[PDB]
């Protein structure tokens, strides 16, 4: 009926970690490990619940702790990268005029380590776009969301461009009304 | 970056069936994406997933208390977690948004977007009865807010098409009309 | 209202 996961990662060499809980493959929230702040995936679950944000880096520190000890004990097997597959797709049907969300779906990948820039015409554009964490998936890959608030425009097209070590080239994906 | 990559996965899984009625606890570790060892509340103890995760798991398995301690999670973190956050995950309803339009491919697209949960059932009807064979979908999609979305499209030739849509958050179903 | 609960992973032995 319901899962909840805690779920959380180490990577070296990058140390780059993450500390969330899922409910359903939703988050409920991470923490920003270096404000050691509770990051709540929608403003009103705050209002509803609380974290102790300041110990999830303790949990990341064991989960360092086990990975140079299975590092060795691998005989430091490193990780095969795993190429996302990513989509483009609205939030709702375009009409012209009609404020819309763009959202960037990157699927399936590993390691969690990733570059996405909405590019409009080819140029990158930062004007209220929003992303989530790396977010669990049950065959322990990754995946992760973008999203671009826009106008939707007959002059305009878009593209999601994703960087990985799983891929030879940058990945474009096109959308244009 | 020529370096090779390392990386170590947990995840603490509480499943739930009939609400907190029966739990079932997970504790499972990730080298990669390979599951070494877990714990698993309806053993009571770790086992080795693979090769990897022997020693780790006779190592926990000596320590009584942890033992006893991963035992009780059921009630302390699970049903804990549960009784948290019911009110707005559990009981979570949003409405979907339905239109109908035509598309190039002829298709007739019915979009279901912005409902939650998941569970939704769409169906196509042409002048009275039902079309299954030439329709054709999105799947669900995870918009990755708390929101899903479909797109449903019959093959069509375009009379009256009528998409139904069943949701939860509805105490009937939703049946929109288009007409050629 | 009500905190969530975080577990901590077991260090494991070399
Ligand atoms: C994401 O972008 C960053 C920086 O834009 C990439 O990194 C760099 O380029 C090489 C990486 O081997 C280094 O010489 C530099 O130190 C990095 N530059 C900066 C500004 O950090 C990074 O590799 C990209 N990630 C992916 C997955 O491609
Ligand atoms: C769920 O919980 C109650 C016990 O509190 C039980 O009587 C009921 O039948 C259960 N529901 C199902 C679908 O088993």
């Amino acid at each position: 009926e319901h899962v909840i996961i805690q779920a959380e990662f180490y990577l070296n060499p990058d140390q780059s970690g993450e500390f969330m809980f899922d409910f359903d493959g939703d988050e409920i929230f991470h923490v920003d490990m270096a404000k050691k702040e509770t990051v709540w995936r929608l403003e009103e679950f705050g209002r509803f619940a609380s974290f102790e944000a300041q110990g999830a880096l303790a949990n990341i520190a064991v989960d360092k702790a086990n990975l140079e000890i299975m590092t060795k004990r691998s005989n430091y097997t490193p990780i095969t990268n795993v190429p996302p597959e990513v989509t483009v797709l609205t939030n709702s049907p375009v009409e012209l005029r009609e404020p819309n969300v763009l959202i960037c779906f990157i699927d399936k990948f590993t390691p969690p380590v990733v570059n996405v820039t909405w590019l409009r015409n080819g140029k990158p554009v930062t004007t209220g776009v929003s992303e989530t964490v790396f977010l669990p998936r049950e065959d322990h890959l990754f995946r992760k969301f973008h999203y671009l608030p826009f106008l939707p425009s007959t002059e305009d097209v878009y593209d999601c461009r994703v960087e990985h070590w799983g891929l030879d080239e940058p990945l474009l994906k096109h959308w244009e009304f | 970056d020529t370096r090779p990559r390392f990386l170590e996965q947990v995840k603490h899984e509480c499943h739930f069936f009939n609400g907190t009625e029966r739990v079932r606890f997970l504790d499972r570790y990730f080298y990669h994406q390979e599951e070494y060892v877990r714990f698993d509340s309806d053993v009571g103890e770790y086992r080795a997933v693979t090769e990897l995760g022997r020693p780790d798991a006779e190592y926990w398995n000596s320590q009584k208390d942890l033992l006893e301690q991963k035992r009780a999670a059921v009630d302390t973190y699970c049903r804990h977690n549960y009784g948290v956050g019911e009110s707005f995950t559990v009981q979570r309803r949003v409405y979907p948004e339905v239109t109908v339009y035509p598309a190039k491919t002829n298709l007739l697209v019915c979009s279901v977007n912005g409902f939650y949960p998941g569970s939704i059932e769409v169906r196509w009807f042409r002048n009275g009865q039902e079309e299954k064979t030439g329709v054709v979908s999105t799947g669900l999609i995870q918009n990755g807010d708390w929101t899903f979305q479909t797109l449903v499209m019959l093959e069509t030739v375009p009379e009256v098409y009528t998409c139904q849509v069943e949701h939860p958050s509805l105490t009937s179903p939703l049946t929109v009309e288009w007409r050629a | 209202r009500k905190p969530f609960q975080s577990v901590i992973a077991d260090t494991g032995i070399s």
